């Protein structure tokens, strides 16, 4: 009958949908590899999709996925076992090398631009109209590490203009040099800004930007990577 | 066995229990101590559910059903074939769920991300535990819990519902439905937006976050933003299940009459309780 | 101890954003409204500019007309007394025409009629708003995803009050306007079709609704967890995959054995949800037109 045909037709539709959906979610990361980077034997039941091309918005070109997969950087790790499936230890300083929780990817070394072609993320000084609106204004507050030492002080807030949102705090060290800390990794207290992920002595090691007005996508990744990786690697210096 | 970018993340560390002992993968799956815990509890419960199938004489999943003890045993134990197999599987299931949540935490730590996913899952674990554990112990018997079968658990819903009249009238239940209908509106929109931006017309360029931001202002006169919609979704969702557990914890315990009659507190308010006309006068 | 990122610690305001121009007729967009500081702890603060062309105005007029048609009737029932009106608010109901009139517009106002009037006003309100959902997208040159997803919601609605009332030959099969009354209709419907828990579409609809809450719980929490690497910037993470996208995919591969991409997860999202009202609308459409009792049908599938 009518209802039996409807439901049976549905289950066949659903199986085509699951299929299509799963192949869509294979335009990155694939094909699978062995721990040594060569192509894995078993790829599972699903084929790679036919590539699609994004025309990027500001003449920044083209993206085609799936397409040739590579880390355009060296991985400082070694096997800890003779067979698949085990941890790969850092062969150096995991923080400095950018591995594990401290990983970054080699994104493009341009900043992200808004709809009109302007840098999405300005320091607030260079951003006209933009003021702290509610909550404690962090600019001027000293910055503390997970070891209970002072590392620097906040000298500006870098804001997302189109989101109208604080993405970073620019922080001055005893060098007189600045760093970016992500908003999402600091507690703005009343009398200070606290940073759990990093101890004071690791602040110098934060990756620095090559133009004090702007950040690139490559640079946010190295910075956010660095400081997040501290949650694991700076924990001999974390106190409570 | 590895995504092209995966190896750099597969470092040692992050485990809550047992150090580098259970610190490995099997294919894509991370193990950990709680990976082992979740297999133990899962196998046991699956084997008890197979053994509960031979006591019933069915190997059909649309028929198999593992009922709680009857009210007669109260909050005490029960014989396997008459409610004890349920009681043990419930321990084994709760064991699998809490174990799974804690395995997610270990995966969190190794990846250096936040703990939001474990945290969100714990609300689902909590809704379950309300039904099979909190409402029982407050009422006075495991018998008020629901049975483990595909349609038999549905029959428990319909009967527990209709015990109280048309269950629509549980006011906490009303609220919870709103969050469910809303969370699905939001998930429809969020998915549609991102996709309409990433996949524009013909040979137009990929749209930007500003087009998403514009599109909504154009339409509804407001826009909440990327961080905003992902906070809204986690929140509608988690809130829907909070009001579900709530509407059930109060039914049968502080309220056991018909849910429709509860709404007489409103209609019998002394300022209008007696005025002629209307539906209720 | 780390910040969780559900409310901002520090708000930041600048010049009112007037949006992208592309092809939009700026002659219609309003003036930027105020900036809600309350709103801004969670999402954006700007109650900025709403576009409002001719299709938008058509909607608001008839949407209010429907809203008023029902409401003046609630007073006629309340005896025009504000005290009663407020007491019996959930109890009032604008009910469809009696089965006598079938599919005609010949009913009195106090026996239907007013119901048809309201429904016409709602019909025109929803369809114009839909077209507005399409047009707003075209002006910006975006895909029509939002218009397709909205169509699926329209489906269920379109079935409950129009398609299915037509196929039974009666407006009585339609949902009345009332808070407690439309609830009663719903519980009633299940009963008369032999328990909708037996409708295999109903219970698929539930799977998707449950799954919508499960997915958005999953996604939302995942983007929050990787916002420390700027995960929320999903469009750019699609064109240039960051570590946010990677540890997000990797959390889930390591947990459950497979994963999504930053684009792909939104295809999962729009479908999971859109199938709630798609399946659910077929399940209602079959109830009473082809299947009289979902218990009976279930016994001898057919
Ligand atoms: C399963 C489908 C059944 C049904 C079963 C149920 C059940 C079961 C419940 C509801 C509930 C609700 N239903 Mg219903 N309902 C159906 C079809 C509808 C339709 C329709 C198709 O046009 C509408 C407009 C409503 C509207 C409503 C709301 C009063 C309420 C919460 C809705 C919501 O969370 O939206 C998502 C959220 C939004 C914010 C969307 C925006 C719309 C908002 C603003 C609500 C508008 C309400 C209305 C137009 C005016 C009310 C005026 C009064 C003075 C309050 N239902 C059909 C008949 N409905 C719940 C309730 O608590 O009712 C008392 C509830 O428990
Ligand atoms: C939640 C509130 C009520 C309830 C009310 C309903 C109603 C009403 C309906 C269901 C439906 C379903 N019920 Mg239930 N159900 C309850 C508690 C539970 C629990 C539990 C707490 O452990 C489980 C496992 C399930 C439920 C199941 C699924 C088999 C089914 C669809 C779920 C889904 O698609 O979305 C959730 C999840 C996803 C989309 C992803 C995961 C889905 C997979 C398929 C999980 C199913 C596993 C199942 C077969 C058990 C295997 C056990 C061992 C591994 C062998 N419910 C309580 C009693 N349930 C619908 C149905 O399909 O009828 C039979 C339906 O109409
Ligand atoms: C005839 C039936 C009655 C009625 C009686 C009840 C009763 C009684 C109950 C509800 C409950 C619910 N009702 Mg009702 N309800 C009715 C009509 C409705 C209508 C409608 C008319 O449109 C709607 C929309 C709802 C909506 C809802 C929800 C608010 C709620 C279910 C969600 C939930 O709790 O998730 C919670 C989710 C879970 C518990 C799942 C947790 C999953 C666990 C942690 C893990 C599972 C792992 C799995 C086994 C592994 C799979 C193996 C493989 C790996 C896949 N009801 C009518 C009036 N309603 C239920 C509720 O509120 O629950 C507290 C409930 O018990
Ligand atoms: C006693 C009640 C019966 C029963 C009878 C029904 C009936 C009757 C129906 C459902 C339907 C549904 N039921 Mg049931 N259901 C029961 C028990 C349950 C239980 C449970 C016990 O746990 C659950 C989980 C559900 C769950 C569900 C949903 C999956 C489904 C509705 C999807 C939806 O989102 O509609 C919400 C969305 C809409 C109605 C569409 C809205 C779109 C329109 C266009 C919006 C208009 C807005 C307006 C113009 C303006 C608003 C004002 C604003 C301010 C602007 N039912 C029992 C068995 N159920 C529906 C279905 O899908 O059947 C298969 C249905 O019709
Ligand atoms: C797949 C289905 C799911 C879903 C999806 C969905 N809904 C959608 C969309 C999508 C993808 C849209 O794009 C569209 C939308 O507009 O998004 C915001 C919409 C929409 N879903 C809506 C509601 C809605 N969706 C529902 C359900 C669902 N929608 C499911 C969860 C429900 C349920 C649960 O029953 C409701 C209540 C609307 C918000 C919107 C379509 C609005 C519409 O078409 O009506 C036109 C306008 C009016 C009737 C307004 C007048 C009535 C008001 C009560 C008066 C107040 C208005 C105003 C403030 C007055 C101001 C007057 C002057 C002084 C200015
Ligand atoms: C806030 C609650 C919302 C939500 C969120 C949510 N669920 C989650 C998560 C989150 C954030 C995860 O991280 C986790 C996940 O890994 O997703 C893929 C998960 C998860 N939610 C799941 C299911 C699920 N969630 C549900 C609901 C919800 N989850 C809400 C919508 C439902 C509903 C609606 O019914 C179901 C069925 C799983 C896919 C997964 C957890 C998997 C897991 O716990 O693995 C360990 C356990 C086993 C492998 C099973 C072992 C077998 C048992 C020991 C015995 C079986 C007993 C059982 C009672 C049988 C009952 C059957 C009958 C009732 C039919
Ligand atoms: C990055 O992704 C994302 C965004 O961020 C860029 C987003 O924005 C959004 C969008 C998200 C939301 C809007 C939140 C959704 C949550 C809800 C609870 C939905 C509630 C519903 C509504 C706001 C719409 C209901 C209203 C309707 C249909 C009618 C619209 C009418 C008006 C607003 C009033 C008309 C106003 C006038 C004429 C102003 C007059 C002024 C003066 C005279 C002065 C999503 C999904 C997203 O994914
Ligand atoms: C933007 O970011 C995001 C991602 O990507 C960047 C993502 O991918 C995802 C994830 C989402 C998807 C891939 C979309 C599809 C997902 C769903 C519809 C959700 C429902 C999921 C399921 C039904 C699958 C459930 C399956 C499970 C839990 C796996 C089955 C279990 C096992 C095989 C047992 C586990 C084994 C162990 C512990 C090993 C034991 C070993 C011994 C030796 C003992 C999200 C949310 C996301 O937001
Ligand atoms: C404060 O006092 C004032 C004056 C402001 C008024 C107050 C307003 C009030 C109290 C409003 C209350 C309204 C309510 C509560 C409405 C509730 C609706 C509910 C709860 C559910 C709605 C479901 C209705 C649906 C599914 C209707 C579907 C209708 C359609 C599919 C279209 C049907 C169209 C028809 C019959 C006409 C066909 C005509 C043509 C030519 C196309
Ligand atoms: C193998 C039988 C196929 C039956 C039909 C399956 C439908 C596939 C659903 C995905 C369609 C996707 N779309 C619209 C983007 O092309
Ligand atoms: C609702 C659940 C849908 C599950 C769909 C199938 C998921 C498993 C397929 C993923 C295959 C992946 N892998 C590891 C080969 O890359
Ligand atoms: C209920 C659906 C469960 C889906 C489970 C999907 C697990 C896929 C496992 C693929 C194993 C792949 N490998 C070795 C290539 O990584
Ligand atoms: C986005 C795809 C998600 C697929 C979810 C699959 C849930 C299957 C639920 C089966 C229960 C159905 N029923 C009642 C019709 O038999
Ligand atoms: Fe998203």
């Amino acid at each position: 009958d009518l209802a039996s045909l409807a439901i049976y037709s549905f289950w066949i539709f659903l199986a085509g949908l699951i299929y299509y959906l799963q192949t869509e979610n294979m335009r990155e990361g694939y094909p699978l590899e062995n721990e040594d980077g060569t192509p894995a034997a078993n790829q599972g039941p699903f084929p790679l999709p036919k590539p699609k091309t994004f025309i990027l918005p500001h003449g920044r070109g083209t993206l085609t996925v799936p397409g040739p997969e590579s880390e355009d950087r060296p991985i400082a790790l070694a096997r800890t076992a003779v067979s698949e499936g085990f941890p790969h230890a850092p062969t150096g300083d995991p923080m400095k090398d950018g591995v594990g929780p401290a990983s970054w990817v080699a994104r493009r070394d341009l900043p992200e631009l808004d709809g009109h072609g302007h840098n999405k993320i300005k320091p607030m000084k260079a951003a006209a109209g933009f003021h702290v609106s509610a909550g404690k204004n962090p600019i001027g507050l000293p910055v503390r590490g997970c070891d209970l030492e002072i590392a620097g002080k906040v000298v500006d807030i870098w804001v997302d203009i189109p989101e109208q949102m604080a993405r970073f705090l620019e922080v001055e060290l005893k060098d007189g040099s600045t760093r970016l800390l992500p908003m999402q990794m600091v507690k703005v207290q009343s009398n200070r800004v606290h940073v759990n992920a990093l101890s004071s002595d690791l602040f110098a090691g934060i990756p620095t930007i090559k133009s004090p007005t702007e950040v690139t996508l490559l640079e946010e990744d190295k910075i956010c990577g660095y400081v997040a990786g501290g949650l694991m690697y700076a924990a001999p210096k974390r106190k409570s | 066995a590895l995504l092209s970018f995966e190896r750099k993340y597969r470092v040692p560390g992050g485990t809550l229990v047992g150090g580098n002992l259970f610190d490995f993968w099997v294919g894509p799956f991370y193990v950990g101590f709680f990976g082992v815990a979740t297999f133990f509890f899962a196998a046991l419960g699956i084997i008890l559910i197979a053994w509960s199938a031979v006591l019933q004489g069915t190997w059909n999943p649309q028929l198999i059903s593992v009922y709680p003890p009857a009210l007669e045993y109260g909050l005490g134990g029960a014989p396997l074939a008459k409610g004890g197999l349920w009681q043990i599987i419930t321990i084994c299931a709760t064991g699998a769920f809490v174990s799974w949540a804690l395995r997610e935490v270990e995966i969190c730590r190794k990846l250096g991300i936040g703990y939001h996913i474990p945290f969100a899952f714990a609300f689902a674990i909590l809704a379950y535990l309300t039904l099979v554990l909190f409402r029982p112990v407050m009422m006075g018997a495991w018998g008020y819990a629901f049975p483990y079968g595909i349609w038999t658990h549905l029959d428990w819903v319909s009967n527990t519902g209709y015990t109280y009249g048309n269950f629509h009238y549980n006011p906490a239940h009303m609220i919870a439905i709103s969050f469910f209908f809303t969370n699905a509106l939001a998930l429809a929109l969020h998915g549609a937006l991102v996709l309409s931006a990433a996949n524009p017309e013909k040979g137009k360029e990929m749209r930007t976050y500003d087009h998403e931001d514009t599109f909504f202002r154009d339409l509804v006169g407001y826009s909440i933003g990327t961080l905003g919609i992902h906070r809204l979704g986690l929140l509608l969702s988690l809130s829907a299940v909070f009001f579900s557990a709530l509407c059930m914890i109060i039914t049968g315990t502080i309220w056991f009459d018909q849910w429709v009659d509860w709404w007489q507190w409103w209609v019998k308010l002394p300022w209008w309780a007696n005025i002629p006309g209307g539906i209720n006068g | 101890a780390e910040y969780q990122n559900i409310f901002s610690q520090v708000q930041v305001r600048g010049p009112a954003d007037l949006g992208m121009t592309e092809d939009v007729n700026l002659a219609n967009r309003s003036g930027v409204g105020p900036f809600s500081t309350l709103l801004g702890w969670f999402g954006n603060a700007q109650l900025g500019p709403i576009y409002l062309g001719s299709l938008g105005v058509l909607s608001l007029f008839s949407g209010l007309m429907w809203f008023f048609t029902i409401g003046i009737w609630f007073w006629y029932q309340a005896g025009w007394n504000p005290a009663v009106f407020l007491r019996d608010l959930f109890f009032f109901s604008l009910e469809p025409p009696a089965p006598e009139y079938g599919l005609s517009f010949a009913a009195p106002l106090k026996e239907g009629g007013l119901w048809l009037i309201a429904s016409f006003f709602m019909f025109v309100a929803v369809w114009s708003w839909w077209g507005r959902t399409y047009l707003r997208a075209q002006a910006l040159g975006m895909g029509k995803h939002t218009a397709w997803a909205f169509l699926s919601a329209i489906w269920l609605w379109m079935v409950l009050g129009f398609i299915r009332p037509i196929l039974m030959g009666s407006w009585s099969e339609a949902v009345p306007y009332g808070i407690f009354s439309h609830l009663d209709w719903t519980n009633n419907f299940s009963l008369v079709h032999g328990n909708l828990f037996y409708n295999p579409f109903h219970g698929l609809s539930i799977a998707f609704l449950y799954g919508s809450a499960l997915l958005f719980a999953m996604h939302g929490a995942t983007i929050l967890a990787v916002s420390r690497f700027g995960g929320e910037r999903e469009l750019e993470q699609i064109a240039d995959r960051g570590t946010a996208a990677e540890r997000a995919a990797l959390f889930w591969r390591w947990t459950m054995g497979f994963n999504a991409t930053m684009e792909g997860i939104h295809r999962w999202a729009i479908w999971m949800a859109v199938l709630v009202t798609l399946t659910g609308g077929i399940g209602i459409l079959l109830s009473g037109t082809v299947v009289d009792n979902w218990y009976v049908w279930g016994q001898n599938h057919g």
